[PDB]
């Protein structure tokens, strides 16, 4: 039967199309690692793929997945038990270390591009001719941390420009130094911005960029696992 | 509570933007449209620009023909009423010829014939649009998983109305052009065919769409859980891997076992989605051609 | 055991029940205290089935069924295989459905990420209860929610959908169907967009975001954008749910006919009413 020979040969389709994505989706993290670095014994039923090669714009290079991993950073964390499958403990200030939920990438050490070249983050001041068109402005406005003390105000909004939106806020330090906040961390109220991750004490330590006027990959990773690893970290101090 | 990323909080905006140029004809390009602040809140605030070119034209043309040859009958089937063609707008259907026409393209006008014009324009229309997503991405460099991913989606709307009803020998078993009356047609489909729900074919396509619904929320809720590490500059984190992307694949591996990369999450949606269609065309294809009755067809296997 | 970029995060806290107590892993499996209820709930659950299977007299898949109590136990307690099975099965799913949720939570909190993943699942928890649990009490019996067997949830769906006539008029699932039709559109193209950027013509670079929105634009004039497509992925299928439980929410409740008759309201609005002509005269 014609419908018979149809279902049983999808099936047969269906487990091939399963076997193809599975081992695409390990040209990431594979192989697997026991908790002390070691290739772990059991790899489970699927081959890593053979290798592929994308060609980055911009005469960036390359990059070949599967391919040898390493985290390229120190991890200051020690294991808390002799049998595998329990947490690893934070040795120093899991924060500052860029560890758990603070955790940060070894990308590139250089800015996202555009498709023409430029660098895709911008201060809007250096964003011609970007403005902010709906919504509350947020620049000049006091910064709250989640212990309700005031940690700075806003100085600029860093806008990515192909996509035209805020992504992060610019903020000004007592000590007359700026941080970036993430948009994803703020919350634009109308007399104040109030970052329930961070208390006051917590912004001097966020991560500062090189140059005042573009943010590395790299980073935004160390900006952004900061600020999200406060929600873990700072809650001592909140009291939201 | 704090910032959930559904709605933005603050808009910008600067020059329009026109596009990358690549190979594209730039004179076939319109000049933007407007900006829609309302639209800004969730997604683009700007509309435009559009790329029309030859086969854009003849698509276009070509749709507005169905469209229009399909709304001039149910102007006919009101008696030029306009409060008759509000009143049973839903009602109106333009059906395809009686099954004594077969395939014959002799139907009476008013008895299939427009009908068949009706989708000749729009075989017409469906196919240069399909050649214009192969076009777009060609003239930009890019892979062709548009135009391939759509070609599921036609072949069910070719089984429908074409493939299925050439089999069967006549007109008459393709869909009609109406809102109400297509619902009667897929009704009846399954009636007559001893209940779709007996065709393995209409549960797998059931399998994937409800997948769809399930993917789409798992995935566009990841990426929203992980933009606060600029999780939806997707291909980026393709490229140079982030903390993003990490903590994405290990609330999944954590959660259920297994992951996906970046990259790879992208492979499975796209399969899932084609897949509802591929499967359902299938399903559709082989009912009354080869099988009369899913009912019996269990029964038997046979 | 471990992803090459995982250590890092296998950190202690996030839990929300029991401190350290089950923060712990088994292979690539996080555990915590909704784990645990996971593993009680689903183990009751299908311990049950088998129980109701043997009561039923079959071992196969395609035939175990358990059936919820008749109509006239309305809204209370049944025997247990005349219907208190499937009752204390629901009690079970419903447990290990919430457990699995809160476990996600977990996951959310160690991770440092948006709660939106479990907020995404609730929404699917949500229409699973207005079948077996809100839409039966509005309706006053148990009875009236599906059994769980494989084939005999679809007879249910099947006999409800035509207590109604054909169920397509009813406008609530309408609306729910073309969200899931557009769902799935919608993750065709985003699937597919990003793929044609990250996989471009041979010898190639990578195409950029740019390029993405620009291959949207010349095609239709307008792209979403990346942020915009990942929200819309979103509304798009929790709007499906959501208007499915609406559609039957309302269905023998507060709709009891046909739904093809509902659409007269239209037809009947006075001021066309009784004009001759058209389908409707
Ligand atoms: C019924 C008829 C219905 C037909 C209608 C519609 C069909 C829709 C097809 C679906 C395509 C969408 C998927 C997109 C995709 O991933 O592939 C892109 C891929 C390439 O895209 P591109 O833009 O040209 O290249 C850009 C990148 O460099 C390269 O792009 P890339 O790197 O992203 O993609 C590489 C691609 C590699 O390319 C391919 O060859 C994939 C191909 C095509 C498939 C056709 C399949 C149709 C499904 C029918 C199911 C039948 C069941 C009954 O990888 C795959 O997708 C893999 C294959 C999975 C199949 C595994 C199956 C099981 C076999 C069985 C096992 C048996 C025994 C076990 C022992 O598409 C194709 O190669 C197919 C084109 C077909 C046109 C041929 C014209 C002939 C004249
Ligand atoms: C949603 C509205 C209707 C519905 C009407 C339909 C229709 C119509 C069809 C199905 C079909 C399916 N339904 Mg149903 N079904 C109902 C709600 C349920 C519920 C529930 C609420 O708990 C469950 C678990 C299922 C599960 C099933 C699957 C057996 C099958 C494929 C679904 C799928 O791939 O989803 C998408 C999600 C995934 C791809 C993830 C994979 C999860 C699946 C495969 C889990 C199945 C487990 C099942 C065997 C139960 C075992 C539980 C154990 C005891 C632990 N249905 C309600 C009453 N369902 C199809 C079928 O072929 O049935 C024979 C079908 O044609
Ligand atoms: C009483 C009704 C019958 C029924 C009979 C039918 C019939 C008949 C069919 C389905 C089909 C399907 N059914 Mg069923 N079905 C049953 C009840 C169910 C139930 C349930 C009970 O919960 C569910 C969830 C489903 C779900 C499904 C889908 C999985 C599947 C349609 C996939 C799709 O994306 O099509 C939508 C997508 C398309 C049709 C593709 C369209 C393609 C393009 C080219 C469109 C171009 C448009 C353009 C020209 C106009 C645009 C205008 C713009 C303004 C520009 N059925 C009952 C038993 N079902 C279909 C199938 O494949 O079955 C196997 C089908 O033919
Ligand atoms: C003859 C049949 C009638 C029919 C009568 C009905 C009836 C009756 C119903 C629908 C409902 C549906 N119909 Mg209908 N409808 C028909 C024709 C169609 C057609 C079509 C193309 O013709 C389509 C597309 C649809 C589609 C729709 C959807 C809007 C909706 C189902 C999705 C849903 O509720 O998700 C919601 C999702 C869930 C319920 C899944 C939740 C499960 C979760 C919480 C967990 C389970 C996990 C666990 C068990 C897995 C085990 C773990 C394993 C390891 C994997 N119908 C015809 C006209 N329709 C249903 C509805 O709206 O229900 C609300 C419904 O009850
Ligand atoms: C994998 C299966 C899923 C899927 C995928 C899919 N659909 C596809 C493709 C893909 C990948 C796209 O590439 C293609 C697309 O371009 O998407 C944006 C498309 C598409 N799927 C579409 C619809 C669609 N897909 C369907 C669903 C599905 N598509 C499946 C669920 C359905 C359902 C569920 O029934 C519909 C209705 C279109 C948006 C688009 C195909 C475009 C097309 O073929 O157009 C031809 C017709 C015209 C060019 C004009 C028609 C005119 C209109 C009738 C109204 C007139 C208004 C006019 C537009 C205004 C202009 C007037 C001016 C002169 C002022
Ligand atoms: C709201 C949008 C869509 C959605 C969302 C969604 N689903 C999801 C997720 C979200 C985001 C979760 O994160 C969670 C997940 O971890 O996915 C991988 C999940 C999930 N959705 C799942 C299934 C599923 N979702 C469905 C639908 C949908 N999911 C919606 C369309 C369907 C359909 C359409 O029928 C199915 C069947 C699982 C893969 C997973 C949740 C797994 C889970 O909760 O496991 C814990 C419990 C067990 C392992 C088993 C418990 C067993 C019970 C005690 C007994 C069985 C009784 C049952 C009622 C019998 C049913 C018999 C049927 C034949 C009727
Ligand atoms: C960009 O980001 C993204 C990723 O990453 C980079 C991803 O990974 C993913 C995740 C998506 C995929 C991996 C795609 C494939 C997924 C689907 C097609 C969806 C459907 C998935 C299934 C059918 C599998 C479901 C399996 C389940 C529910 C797990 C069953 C496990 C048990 C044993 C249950 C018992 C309870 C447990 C596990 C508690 C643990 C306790 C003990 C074992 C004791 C997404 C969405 C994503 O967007
Ligand atoms: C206000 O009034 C005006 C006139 C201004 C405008 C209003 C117009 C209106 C009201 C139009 C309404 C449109 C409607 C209701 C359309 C509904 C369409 C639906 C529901 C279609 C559903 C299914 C359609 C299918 C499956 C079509 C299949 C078509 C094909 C596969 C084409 C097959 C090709 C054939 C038969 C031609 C043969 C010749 C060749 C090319 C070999
Ligand atoms: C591949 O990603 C996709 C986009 O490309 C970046 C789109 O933008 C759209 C279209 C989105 C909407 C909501 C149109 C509604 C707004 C208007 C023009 C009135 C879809 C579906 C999509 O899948
Ligand atoms: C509906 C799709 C079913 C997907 C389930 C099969 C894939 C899970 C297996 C992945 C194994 C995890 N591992 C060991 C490679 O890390
Ligand atoms: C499927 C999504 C539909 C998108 C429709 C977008 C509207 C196109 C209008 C852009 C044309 C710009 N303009 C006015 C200069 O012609
Ligand atoms: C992207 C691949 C995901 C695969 C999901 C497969 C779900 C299987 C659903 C069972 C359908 C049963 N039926 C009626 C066709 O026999
Ligand atoms: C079609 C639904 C079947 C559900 C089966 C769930 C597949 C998950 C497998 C991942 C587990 C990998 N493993 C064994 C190494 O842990
Ligand atoms: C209460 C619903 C019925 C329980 C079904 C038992 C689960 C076994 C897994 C599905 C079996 C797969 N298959 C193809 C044999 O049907
Ligand atoms: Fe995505």
């Amino acid at each position: 039967d014609l419908a018979s020979l149809a279902i049983y040969s999808f099936w047969i389709f269906l487990a091939g199309l399963i076997y193809y994505l599975q081992t695409e989706n390990m040209r990431e993290g594979y192989p697997l690692e026991n908790e002390d670095g070691t290739p772990a014994a059991n790899q489970g039923p699927f081959p890593l793929p053979k290798p592929k090669t994308f060609i980055l714009p911009h005469g960036r290079g390359t990059l070949t997945v599967p391919g040898p991993e390493s985290e390229d950073r120190p991890i200051a964390l020690a294991r808390t038990a002799v049998s595998e499958g329990f947490p690893h403990a934070p040795t120093g200030d899991p924060m500052k270390d860029g560890v758990g939920p603070a955790s940060w990438v070894a990308r590139r050490d250089l800015p996202e591009l555009d498709g023409h070249g430029h660098n895709k983050i911008k201060p809007m001041k250096a964003a011609a001719g970007f403005h902010v068109s709906a919504g509350k402005n947020p620049i000049g406005l006091p910064v709250r941390g989640c212990d309700l003390e005031i940690a700075g105000k806003v100085v600029d909004i860093w806008v990515d420009i192909p996509e035209q939106m805020a992504r992060f806020l610019e903020v000004e330090l007592k000590d007359g130094s700026t941080r970036l906040l993430p948009m994803q961390m703020v919350k634009v109220q109308s007399n104040r911005v109030h970052v329930n991750a961070l208390s006051s004490d917590l912004f001097a330590g966020i991560p500062t960029i090189k140059s005042p006027t573009e943010v590395t990959l790299l980073e935004e990773d160390k900006i952004c696992g900061y600020v999200a690893g406060g929600l873990m970290y700072a809650a001592p101090k909140r009291k939201s | 509570a704090e910032y959930q990323n559904i709605f933005s909080q603050v808009q910008v905006r600067g020059p329009a933007d026109l596009g990358m140029t690549e190979d594209v004809n730039l004179a076939n390009r319109s000049g933007v449209g407007p900006f829609s602040t309302l639209l800004g809140w969730f997604g683009n605030a700007q509309l435009g620009p559009i790329y029309l070119g030859s086969l854009g034209v003849l698509s276009l043309f070509s749709g507005l023909m169905w469209f229009f040859t399909i709304g001039i009958w149910f102007w006919y089937q009101a008696g030029w009423n306009p409060a008759v063609f509000l009143r049973d707008l839903f009602f109106f259907s333009l059906e395809p010829p009686a099954p004594e026409y077969g395939l014959s393209f002799a139907a009476p006008l008013k008895e299939g014939g427009l009908w068949l014009i009706a989708s000749f324009f729009m075989f017409v229309a469906v196919w240069s649009w399909w050649g214009r997503t192969y076009l777009r991405a060609q003239a930009l460099g890019m892979g062709k998983h548009t135009a391939w991913a759509f070609l599921s989606a036609i072949w069910l709307w070719m089984v429908l109305g074409f493939i299925r009803p050439i089999l069967m020998g006549s007109w008459s078993e393709a869909v009609p052009y109406g809102i109400f009356s297509h619902l009667d047609w897929t009704n009846n489909f399954s009636l007559v065919h001893g209940n779709l729900f007996y065709n393995p074919f209409h549960g797998l396509s059931i399998a994937f769409l409800y997948g769809s619904a399930l993917l789409f929320a798992m995935h566009g809720a990841t990426i929203l859980a992980v933009s606060r590490f600029g999780g939806e500059r997707e291909l980026e984190q393709i490229a140079d891997r982030g903390t993003a992307a990490e903590r994405a694949a290990l609330f999944w591996r954590w959660t259920m076992g297994f992951n996906a990369t970046m990259e790879g999450i992208h492979r499975w949606a796209i399969w899932m989605a084609v897949l509802v269609t591929l499967t359902g065309g299938i399903g559709i294809l082989l009912s009354g051609t080869v099988v009369d009755n899913w009912y019996v067809w269990g029964q038997n296997h046979g | 055991a471990l992803l090459s970029f995982e250590r890092k995060y296998r950190v202690p806290g996030g839990t929300l029940v029991g401190g350290n107590l089950f923060d712990f892993w088994v292979g690539p499996f996080y555990v915590g205290f909704f784990g645990v209820a996971t593993f009680f709930f689903a183990a009751l659950g299908i311990i049950l089935i088998a129980w109701s299977a043997v009561l039923q007299g079959t071992w196969n898949p395609q035939l175990i069924s358990v059936y919820p109590p008749a109509l006239e136990y309305g809204l209370g307690g049944a025997p247990l295989a005349k219907g208190g099975l499937w009752q204390i099965i629901t009690i079970c799913a419903t447990g290990a459905f919430v457990s699995w949720a809160l476990r996600e939570v977990e996951i959310c909190r160690k991770l440092g990420i948006g709660y939106h993943i479990p907020f995404a699942f609730a929404f699917a928890i949500l229409a699973y209860l207005t079948l077996v649990l809100f839409r039966p009490v509005m309706m006053g019996a148990w009875g009236y929610a599906f059994p769980y067997g494989i084939w005999t949830h679809l007879d249910w769906v099947s006999n409800t959908g035509y207590t109604y006539g054909n169920f397509h008029y009813n406008p609530a699932h309408m609306i729910a169907i073309s969200f899931f039709f557009t769902n799935a559109l919608a993750l065709a193209l985003h699937g597919a967009l990003v793929l044609s950027a990250a996989n471009p013509e041979k010898g190639k670079e990578m195409r950029t975001p740019d390029h993405e929105d620009t291959f949207f634009r010349d095609l239709v004039g307008y792209s979403i954008g990346t942020l915009g497509i990942h929200r819309l992925g979103l509304l798009l299928s929790l709007s499906a749910v959501f208007f499915s439980a609406l559609c039957m929410i309302i269905t023998g409740t507060i709709w009891f006919d046909q739904w093809v008759d509902w659409w007269q309201w239209w037809v009947k609005l006075p001021w066309w009413a009784n004009i001759p002509g058209g389908i409707n005269g």
